[PDB]
C-alpha cells in the first residue's frame, strides 16, 4: 500500500522542486553582471554554441534530402512539381526548425550544461566556490544562461538555410526540377513577417526552456553519480515534453 | 497533512489511467463500434472500387457501414451484407401511429379499399402489427446504387427514397438497384 | 528486483500490442489469401505501370492477385502470371450439375444435338466429365482488360464476363486481351 | 519508454496537418493515410527514433 504513496506525493517535492527553480531564476537575471562576465559569455558561446555547429548543419543536410525526395513522386503524378520548392520551405521554418533544432541541441548541449555542473557538485568544486566566496549563481550560471538563449536562434536559422540549400541538391541535380519554378514556388507563398520571424518567436521560448532545465538540474542536484544520469533524462525529459508541449500552444497562437 | 496529500495525488495520477481507456477508444481496435443496428443486403452486377467499412448516406448524412461483399459465382452477381443504424433509421413510439394512420390513409384509400373487399377491416387490421416491427424508413420502392466520392477515388453508396406507401423489413433485400459505372462508360458514350 | 520483474514484463506487453497493431490492422498480410487458389496466365500489350500483387475483379470483389510480369523477345509480348481464387472462379458440385446437364440442354440444343452426334455420347457423354475437369466460372470467350480504379489512381485487373457456353480450365491462357489506354491514346481514340 | 510516446503522437499530428491542406485542391484526402505511414515507416521511425 505504501508504494501508492510513495508513487504519491513524488509530484509534491517535484512542483517544489520546480518551485524552486522558478525562484533561482529571477535571482540569476535581476542583477547587472560586473565586470569579467562578458569574457567567460565568449568563452560559453566557445563551448556551446561554436561546438554545437557542426551537428546540425549534417542533420540540416539530411531532411530536406529527404522531404523533397518522396512526397514530390506522389505529388508529381497529377500536375505538380513546382510546388515542391513550397512544401519543403513551409513545413520546415514554421514547423520543424523549431522543432527538431532544440531536440539536437538538448542532446548535445542540453547535457553539457548539467554534467558540467555536475562536474562541480561531486568534487565539491561548487562548495569551495562559495567557502572561497564567489555566487556560482553569478559567476558559472549567468554566463551559461546567456549563452544558452542566445546560440540557440543563432542556429536554428543556420539549421534549415542548409535544410532548404539541401533540398535544392535533389531537385535540380538528380530529379532535373525547374530552377525557376523552384524558387518562384516559395517567394509567393512564403512570407517573411509571418514565417521567418515567426520561425524565430518559436524558437527563442524553445532556447529558454531548454537551457534554464538544463543549468538547474546540473546545479540542485545531489553529487552521487548515479543519479547524476537520472538527473541527465530529467533535463532531456522535460525539455522534450516542453518543446513539443509548447509548440501546440505557439502554433495556435500564431495561425489556425 | 499526510493523508490528504497522499489519497489528493493518488485520484490525480489515477485519472491518468482513466482517461487512457478513453484515449484507447480512439484506436480502432476497442470501442465505439455500431450500436442498435441490423441488417439489409442488396445485388448489383458492378462494385467498382468499393472496399468494406465504406459509408452508406441517406441524402448526404451516414447512417451505417458495408462489411460483408461477395460474389454469386452461378450467375455472376455481386452480394453487399452492410449494416444500418438503428436510431436514424426508424420511427419511434409515436412516429408509427402517426404515418401508420398516413399508411392506412393510402391502405384504406379510395383507390384501394373500393376495389379490394370494400366490407371488410382485416387488411386495415394486418397492416398495424406487420409493419410494428419489422420496419425501416425506406420506402418499399428505393433504389440503392454506387456513387463516387472524393471524385476521384470512393463509392460510397446511396440509398435514394421516395415515392410508394408500404416500407421494407428490418433484415429483407432492396431489389430495386443500380450497379456503378466506370470511366469506361465516361468514354463509351462520349465516343 | 520485484519493480524489474515487473516493468520490463509490462514493456513486452506494449510492444507486442504495437506489432500486432501494424499486422493485422495496416499491412495486407493480415490473411489476404484464399483456399485452394491456382493459377493462370495471359498475354497482352499495354502493362504500362502494373506493379506485381496488384488486384484481379471479376466484378470489383478481390478474387487474386497478379504475381509476375515477364516479357518474351521471342514474339514481342508480355506474359503475365496471376493467380485466381479457386472457390469463388470454381462452381461447386451442385452449381456443376447445375450447368452440366443445362451443358447438355447447351449440347442437345435441339440442332446441337443432331448436328455432331445424336447417334452416339462423344457429344453427349463427354462434354458431363469435360464440365468437371477444373472447370472454372470464366467462359470460353470471355475478355480480360485493364482498368484503372477512377482514372486517377492505380491500375488492377478486371475480367468482362458474358458470351460463349463452354468453359476454361485452371492454368490456361485467357484470350482476347487488350491493354491499357492513356493519354498518349486517347488522342488516337478521338481521331 | 514515456518520452517517445509524446514525441510519438506529435509528429503524426503534425504530418497529416499540413499537407492535407494542399492536397486537398485537387481530389486526395484518401491518399492521406498512406503519406503518413510511408514516411513514418521507411523513413522517420529508423532515424527520429534513435535520436531522442
Amino acid at each position: 500500500m505504501n508504494t501508492i504513496a510513495w508513487l504519491g506525493r513524488l509530484v509534491i517535492e517535484r512542483i517544489r522542486g520546480i518551485g524552486v527553480a522558478a525562484l533561482m531564476l529571477l535571482q540569476i537575471i535581476f542583477s547587472l553582471p560586473s565586470a569579467g562576465g562578458f569574457g567567460r559569455f565568449v568563452y560559453q558561446m566557445h563551448r556551446v554554441g561554436v561546438m554545437s555547429l557542426l551537428i546540425i548543419t549534417v542533420s540540416g543536410l539530411f531532411i530536406g534530402l529527404v522531404l523533397g525526395l518522396q512526397g514530390y513522386s506522389i505529388l508529381v503524378n497529377v500536375g505538380s512539381e513546382s510546388m515542391l520548392g513550397t512544401m519543403v520551405s513551409l513545413t520546415l521554418l514554421r514547423e520543424l526548425a523549431p522543432v527538431v533544432a532544440a531536440l539536437l541541441f538538448a542532446g548535445r548541449a542540453g547535457s553539457a550544461l548539467t554534467a558540467e555542473i555536475g562536474s562541480m557538485k561531486q568534487s565539491e568544486q561548487l562548495a569551495s566556490m562559495e567557502m572561497i566566496g564567489v555566487d556560482p549563481l553569478k559567476q558559472i550560471v549567468s554566463p551559461r544562461l546567456w549563452a544558452g538563449i542566445v546560440s540557440l536562434p543563432m542556429l536554428t536559422v543556420i539549421f534549415a538555410a542548409i535544410g532548404i540549400v539541401g533540398g535544392k541538391l535533389v531537385g535540380v541535380d538528380f530529379l532535373g526540377v525547374d530552377e525557376g519554378s523552384f524558387w518562384s514556388g516559395m517567394q509567393n507563398n512564403v512570407q517573411f513577417g509571418h514565417d521567418v520571424v515567426n520561425g524565430i518567436i518559436k524558437s527563442i521560448v524553445f532556447a529558454l526552456l531548454c537551457t534554464w532545465i538544463a543549468v538547474f538540474q546540473g546545479y540542485a542536484c545531489d553529487p552521487t553519480p548515479e543519479g547524476i544520469a537520472t538527473a541527465m533524462t530529467r533535463t532531456v525529459v522535460y525539455s522534450s515534453l516542453c518543446v513539443l508541449g509548447f509548440d501546440f500552444v505557439l502554433t495556435a497562437v500564431m495561425f489556425g | 497533512s499526510r493523508t490528504s496529500e497522499l489519497a489528493v495525488g493518488i485520484f490525480v495520477i489515477i485519472f491518468g489511467i482513466a482517461l487512457f481507456f478513453l484515449a484507447m477508444k480512439v484506436s480502432g481496435l476497442v470501442g465505439t463500434n455500431l450500436s442498435d443496428g441490423y441488417t439489409m443486403k442488396a445485388q448489383f452486377d458492378n462494385v467498382n472500387g468499393l472496399k468494406p467499412r465504406a459509408k452508406v448516406t441517406m441524402s448526404g448524412v451516414t447512417i451505417g457501414r458495408v462489411d460483408s461483399i461477395t460474389l454469386d459465382p452461378v450467375t455472376r452477381l455481386a452480394t453487399v451484407t452492410f449494416d444500418l443504424d438503428g436510431k436514424l433509421t426508424s420511427f419511434n413510439a409515436e412516429q408509427l401511429k402517426e404515418v401508420q394512420k398516413n399508411a392506412l390513409d393510402e391502405l384504406r384509400y379510395s383507390s384501394d379499399y373500393t376495389q379490394a373487399t370494400p366490407a371488410q377491416q382485416k387488411t386495415m387490421e394486418q397492416q398495424l402489427i406487420s409493419n410494428m416491427n419489422s420496419i425501416t424508413s425506406i420506402d418499399e420502392d428505393a433504389y440503392i446504387m454506387v456513387a463516387t466520392n472524393g471524385l476521384l477515388g470512393e463509392k460510397y453508396l446511396k440509398i435514394v427514397p421516395g415515392g410508394g406507401l408500404n416500407y421494407l423489413k428490418r433484415g429483407d433485400t432492396i431489389s430495386n438497384t443500380q450497379g456503378t459505372m466506370d470511366l469506361e462508360d465516361l468514354i463509351s458514350k462520349f465516343i
